[PDB]
C-alpha cells in the first residue's frame, strides 16, 4: 500500500485509484466486528434493514415482529467500542404499529424526513421520521411482500408494491392513488426494485419464476421478460421465459443500474443485462436459499470492483458480480439471514436474521 | 372547457333558458289516468320491470299517442301542450327570419313533429337514424349552406355526436333524456366554432310529471360529472330524494418530504 500513498501524492495514478481500489480491500476484509454491536429491540426476526441514501447515518429495522426501530449508525462516543444506539422505536404500544411482520422498510430517498414500511398486515405505511406518525396509509387486498421507492426519480413519487396477489400495485405518495395496476405476473410478487438508473423502469419477480422489467409509464405492459437461456428453448409465450426454476425472491439491480441480479429458489443466482435482459451467464455457483418470502439482498457501491452480497443460509456469501468467484462467506448469524445491507460510505455490511440479531460486518485493520 | 378561451377564440352569446310547459287537458287526463292505473301500481311493486312504465309516462309527457282522438287527426298540436308552446316558439322565430334547430329523443315522435311542420309552412329538413347515412353529410351541409330551411328536425342520437350545425340559431330541446349527455351535445351543436349569430337553448319540460324527475335525474348525474372533472367542490343535490316515487303528478298552481407529508397530511385531515 504506501505504494498507493506515494503514487496519490506523485500522481502517478489518480486518486480514484486509491479510492477504488482502498474500496474493494477493505470489502474483501469483511469480519464480523465485535468492536460493534447493534442495539437488540427486535423480539423476532429482523425482515429488512435500509441505511438512509443521504448521509448513511441512520438504519431503519423490520422486524417479525412488527416493530420498526431506528438506529444511528455513528459513533457518537469517543470510544473505539460502541453500539449502534436505537434512536426511535415503532414498537408495540405505537398506536400505528404494525399488526404483523414488517416486510420491508425504506428511507424516501432524497431526504430523510420521511420513510415507508410495508406489512403482512397488508398496509404500506408512510411515516414522518420526526414525529413518528404515519402520514398516510395505503391498504392492500394481499399481504405485501415487498415493495420499493425509486432511488432516483426527482420526478414521481411511485412506490411499487408487491402483494400475494398477481398484480403490481404502484401508490403515488404524491396525491395519493393506489389504482394502477401492473398486471402480467401470475402467482405472489416477491421482489420488486425501480432500476437506479431509469426513472420509470421497474422490475418485479414472482413466484411463477418469471421477472418483468416494466416502464410504468408505459401503458402496454412489460418491456422484458427474462430468460434464462435467452432463447435456446424457445416456445410462444405462455409459459416459458422463466427466469429460474423455482420462485424468485430477490432482485437487486447493479449500482450504475446497468445490470440485474435475480436469486430463486433454485438455488441459483443469474445476472441479466437490464436493458434487453440477456443472461450474461455468469455462474456464481449455487446458492442456497429457500426463503419463502422476499430475499433482501444488495450490491457494493463505489469499488474497484462490484461485489454482492447474498444470504446463504445463516451467512452472508459474497460474490465478484461480473465474474462469480466467491470472494468468502461471512459466517456469524446463528440462524437463516434475511437481509444485508451495505454502507456505501465506508464499506461496512449489515446483515439481520432470524435469531434477532443484527450483526455489523466491518473490514478489518 | 369554453371559459379557459371563450376569450381567446371569441363565440358568441349563449343562453339556456328552460320553460316548464303545463300539461293540457287532455294531455293531464291521460297522464292522470295513467298513474292510476294497475299496470303503474304494479310496476310500483316491482311485479314486472319498470321501464314499460317509463317508456309510458315519458310518451303521455310527450304526447296522448297512448290514444288518438276532421282537424284532430293523430299528432295534432292542440292536444299537447309542448306542442302549443313550440308553435308559439316557431311562430315568433319565423318571424324574425331565424334558423331553428328542435331535437327530440323519440324518432316516432320526430315524425308527429314533422307532420306539425308540415301543418304550419315551415321548411324544415328531418335527419334521424332511418335517413340513409350517404345522404347525411350532405344533408347537414346543405342546411348550413342556405338560410331557406328553417327548422331542423333532429333525433338526439344521430343529430348529435360530431355533426357541425353552425347555420341553425335557436335550438329547442323537446324532450328530456336520462342522459344528461345526450341533450348537452344536442344544445351544443350550434354553438360551435364558425357559429357568427346568438344562440339560446330553450328546454321543454312539463311541470310536476315524469320529465321533471327525469330531469332531476340528469341533473344530478350532471353535478356527479361535475364532481370529478369540474372541481371536487361542488354543492349537494338538495332538490330530491330520487325514489321510485316519479309515477306521479302534481302540476303547477424532488419533492422535499415537508411537501409530501403537508399534502399528506391534507387529503388525510378530510
Amino acid at each position: 500500500m504506501l505504494g498507493f500513498l506515494s503514487a496519490r501524492q506523485t500522481g502517478l495514478e489518480d486518486p480514484l485509484r486509491l479510492r477504488r481500489a482502498e474500496s474493494t480491500r477493505r470489502v474483501l476484509g469483511l469480519e464480523l466486528n465485535k468492536d460493534r454491536d447493534v442495539e437488540r429491540i427486535h423480539g423476532g426476526g429482523i425482515n429488512t434493514l435500509d441505511i438512509e441514501p443521504v448521509e448513511g447515518r441512520y438504519m431503519l429495522s423490520g422486524g417479525s415482529d412488527g416493530v420498526i426501530v431506528l438506529y444511528d449508525l455513528e459513533n457518537s462516543s469517543r470510544q473505539s467500542y460502541y453500539t449502534c444506539k436505537a434512536v426511535c422505536s415503532i414498537g408495540r404500544d405505537h398506536p400505528d404499529v404494525h399488526r404483523y411482520s414488517v416486510e420491508t422498510v425504506q428511507w424516501y430517498p432524497h431526504d430523510t424526513g420521511m420513510f415507508t414500511s410495508s406489512s403482512f398486515d397488508k398496509t404500506l405505511k408512510v411515516w414522518d421520521t420526526n414525529t413518528l406518525q404515519t402520514a398516510d396509509v395505503f391498504n392492500f387486498e394481499e399481504t405485501v411482500y415487498s415493495h420499493h421507492m425509486s432511488p432516483v426519480s426527482t420526478k414521481h413519487c411511485l412506490v411499487a408494491v408487491g402483494t400475494r396477489g398477481p398484480k403490481v400495485q404502484l401508490c403515488d405518495l404524491k396525491s395519493g392513488s393506489c389504482s394502477h395496476i401492473l398486471q402480467g405476473h401470475r402467482q405472489e410478487i416477491l421482489a420488486v426494485s425501480w432500476s437506479p438508473r431509469y426513472d420509470y423502469i421497474l422490475a418485479t419477480a414472482s413466484a411463477d419464476s418469471r421477472v418483468k422489467l416494466w416502464d410504468v409509464r408505459r401503458a402496454s405492459g412489460c418491456l422484458i421478460t427474462l430468460d434464462q437461456h435467452n432463447g435456446k428453448k424457445s416456445q410462444a409465450v405462455e409459459s416459458a421465459n422463466t427466469a429460474h426454476n423455482g420462485k424468485v425472491n430477490g432482485l437487486c439491480f447493479t449500482s450504475d443500474g446497468l445490470h440485474l441480479l435475480t436469486v430463486g429458489t433454485d438455488n441459483r443466482m443469474r445476472l441479466w443485462n437490464s436493458s434487453n435482459g440477456e443472461n450474461t451467464l455468469v455462474n456464481y455457483g449455487k446458492v442456497c436459499n429457500n426463503s419463502k418470502k422476499g430475499l433482501k439482498f444488495t450490491v457494493s457501491c463505489g469499488c474497484s470492483s462490484e461485489f454482492v452480497f447474498v444470504p446463504y443460509g445463516s451467512t452472508i456469501a459474497v460474490y465478484t458480480v461480473y465474474s462469480g468467484e466467491q470472494i468468502t462467506m461471512l459466517k456469524g448469524h446463528y440462524k437463516t439471514v434475511d437481509c444485508c445491507v451495505f454502507q456505501s460510505n465506508f464499506q461496512e455490511l449489515y446483515s439481520g436474521s432470524r435469531d434477532c440479531n443484527i450483526l455489523a460486518w466491518v473490514p478489518s485493520l | 372547457m369554453k371559459s379557459d378561451v371563450k376569450m381567446s377564440l371569441s363565440l358568441p352569446d349563449k343562453n339556456e333558458q328552460v320553460l316548464f310547459c303545463r300539461l293540457t287537458d287532455e294531455q293531464h287526463k291521460v297522464y292522470q289516468n295513467f298513474v292510476d292505473s294497475k299496470e303503474v301500481y304494479r310496476i310500483l311493486n316491482g311485479e314486472m320491470q319498470i321501464f314499460s312504465g317509463l317508456i309510458a309516462l315519458r310518451k303521455i309527457c310527450n304526447h296522448p299517442d297512448l290514444f288518438s282522438g276532421e282537424e284532430d287527426q293523430f299528432g295534432y298540436w292542440k292536444r299537447s301542450g309542448k306542442m302549443i308552446v313550440v308553435e308559439s316558439l316557431l311562430k315568433i322565430w319565423h318571424k324574425q327570419g331565424q334558423r331553428v334547430l328542435l331535437f327530440s329523443q323519440s324518432r316516432q315522435m320526430l315524425d308527429i313533429l314533422e307532420v306539425f311542420l308540415r301543418a304550419q309552412k315551415y321548411t324544415y329538413l328531418k335527419m334521424d337514424g332511418t335517413t340513409t347515412i350517404a345522404s347525411r353529410q350532405p344533408l347537414i351541409t346543405r342546411y348550413n349552406e342556405d338560410t331557406s330551411i328553417f327548422v331542423f328536425l333532429l333525433t338526439t342520437r344521430v343529430g348529435g355526436l360530431g355533426v357541425n350545425l353552425t347555420g341553425a340559431n335557436r335550438v329547442v330541446i323537446y324532450d328530456p333524456d336520462w342522459n344528461p349527455s345526450t341533450d348537452t351535445q344536442a344544445r351544443e351543436r350550434a354553438w360551435r366554432i364558425g357559429q357568427k349569430k346568438q344562440v339560446t337553448v330553450y328546454r321543454l319540460l312539463t311541470a310536476g310529471t315524469i320529465e321533471e324527475k327525469i330531469y332531476h335525474r340528469q341533473i344530478f348525474k350532471q353535478f356527479l360529472t361535475n364532481r370529478v372533472l369540474k372541481d371536487p367542490k361542488q354543492r349537494r343535490f338538495f332538490k330530491s330524494n330520487d325514489l321510485y316515487e316519479l309515477f306521479t303528478l302534481t302540476s303547477p298552481d424532488p419533492l422535499a418530504s415537508s411537501s409530501l407529508l403537508a399534502k399528506m397530511r391534507a387529503r388525510n385531515h378530510l
